[PDB]
């Protein structure tokens, strides 16, 4: 029959100007809401959402991943891993209804974007095109990864992705931002200090912080700091990896790198199983409030 | 302003970082008691970025409202990564409520 093949396919008669106000939508709603989860704002978990639309690609068969829209159907919506985004779905709901013309994938991944971007984070040059796919095209539960492992686990599961060393580290990187919550996924507290600005703390804070490994009140094992944060076993295999571990050192001495590596690691994330022909626009990359003078 | 929400306010987006009794413990920033009318980057045993030292303001209201509006505006360099309060209901309550925590 043929592997399946994803071409972008931009949304007729859209171009950048028009992707820019819904990112000022997007932006404006993250700048104005900002009570949500005792103040942390709805930046982390729009993050998270793009991440998790995006983490259940295949890149044997190309099955999962962000093109297809599927996370607006129940069998996704519900799938165990991905308890709390509902609350990035509704964020992003009365947005769509400003723009019912966008894919519902491009959404998604456009709401990453912003999120990282408007949280000082570097640019992240965005496509659009993504179309929407029917009900049984969503990939099964299963597909994103667990907390309770090793860093073994880490390499293999990015392996699927695609993603290498370096790329995994630097994506890891996003555990600066916001927390995990008991309700959601049997983990609970702040990975770091700033909730809501994208910094390099992550590696600082597995350097140069005393961690403890400890049960939390629903028996899960978790490290956490005397500085009061906490981090899932998969964050901290990143520093009893040798390879993982330079790596991480090197984000820990420099920002700027760092922010290189992710801009390029979370486009590809976003990205894996999209084909986008020749006449596609170049990337796109958006205009904060803050350099629009809000 | 209310002092009680300025409480909630730096529970919440400030206490992570700082705290405000006296003679409290230095943490991701400086502790903050008798932080108004003092200059910048004055605190004992802390180690500042010298954008704070060199911006050499005697914090007061006004330019507190300021740099909390957005902090790497008012202090290019500096290393506390806080995204600023927008809204000045806000500003005024935390103020309002950090003029007698640090007394
Ligand atoms: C081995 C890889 C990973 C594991 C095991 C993992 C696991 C988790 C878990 C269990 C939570 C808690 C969710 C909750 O309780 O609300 C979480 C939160 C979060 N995750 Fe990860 N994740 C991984 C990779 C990533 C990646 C690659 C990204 C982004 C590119 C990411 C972004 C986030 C963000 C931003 C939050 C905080 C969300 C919020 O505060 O609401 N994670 N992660
Ligand atoms: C509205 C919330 C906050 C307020 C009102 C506040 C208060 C202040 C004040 C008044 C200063 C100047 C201190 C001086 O010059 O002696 C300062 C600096 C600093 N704060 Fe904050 N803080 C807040 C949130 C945070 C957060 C979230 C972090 C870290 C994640 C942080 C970490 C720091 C650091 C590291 C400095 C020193 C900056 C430098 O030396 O360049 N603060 N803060």
């Amino acid at each position: 029959t043929t592997p399946l093949v994803h071409v972008a396919s931009v949304e007729k008669g859209r171009s950048y100007e028009d992707f820019q106000k819904v990112y000022n939508a997007i932006a404006l709603k993250l700048r104005e809401d900002d009570e949500y989860d005792n103040y942390i704002g709805y930046g982390p978990v729009l993050v998270r959402l793009a991440w998790h639309i995006s983490g259940t690609w295949d890149k044997h068969d190309n099955t999962g991943g962000s093109y297809g829209g599927t996370y607006r159907f129940k069998k996704e919506f519900n799938d165990p891993s991905n308890a709390g985004l509902q609350n990035g779905f509704k964020f992003l709901e009365p947005i769509h209804k400003e723009f019912p013309w966008i894919s519902s994938g491009d959404l998604f991944s456009l709401g990453g974007v912003t999120a990282v971007q408007e949280m000082q984070g570097p640019k992240i040059p965005w496509r659009c095109g993504r179309v929407d796919t029917p009900e049984d095209t969503t990939p099964d539960n299963g597909r994103l990864p667990d907390a309770d492992k090793d860093a073994g686990y880490v390499r293999t599961f990015f392996q699927r992705l695609n993603m290498n060393d370096r790329e995994v580290v630097a994506l890891m990187g996003a555990h600066a931002l916001g927390k995990t919550h008991l309700k959601n996924s049997g983990y609970e507290g702040p990975f770091g200090a700033a909730n809501n600005v994208f910094t390099n703390e992550f590696y600082l804070n597995l350097l140069n912080e005393d961690w403890k490994l400890e049960k939390n009140d629903a028996n899960n094992e978790q490290w956490d700091s005397k500085s009061g944060y906490m981090m899932l076993p998969t964050d901290y295999s990143l520093i009893q990896d040798p390879k993982y571990l330079s790596i991480v050192k090197e984000y820990a001495n420099d920002q700027d790198k760092f922010f290189k590596d992710f801009s390029k690691a979370f486009e590809k994330l976003l990205e894996n199983g999209i084909t986008f022909p020749k006449d596609a626009p170049s990337p796109f990359i958006f205009k904060t409030l803050e350099e629009q003078g809000l | 302003g209310s002092a009680k929400k300025g409480a909630t306010l730096f529970k919440t987006r400030c206490l992570q970082c700082h705290t405000v009794e006296k003679g409290g413990p230095h943490k991701v920033g400086p502790n903050l008691h008798g932080i108004f009318g003092r200059h910048s980057g004055q605190a004992e045993g802390y180690s500042y970025t010298d954008a704070n030292i060199k911006k050499n303001v005697l914090w007061d209201e006004n330019n507190m409202s300021e740099y909390l509006t957005n902090p790497k505006k008012y202090i290019p360099g500096t290393k506390m990564a806080f995204g600023g309060l927008k809204k000045e209901k806000d500003r005024n309550d935390l103020i309002t409520y950090l003029k007698k925590a640090c007394e």
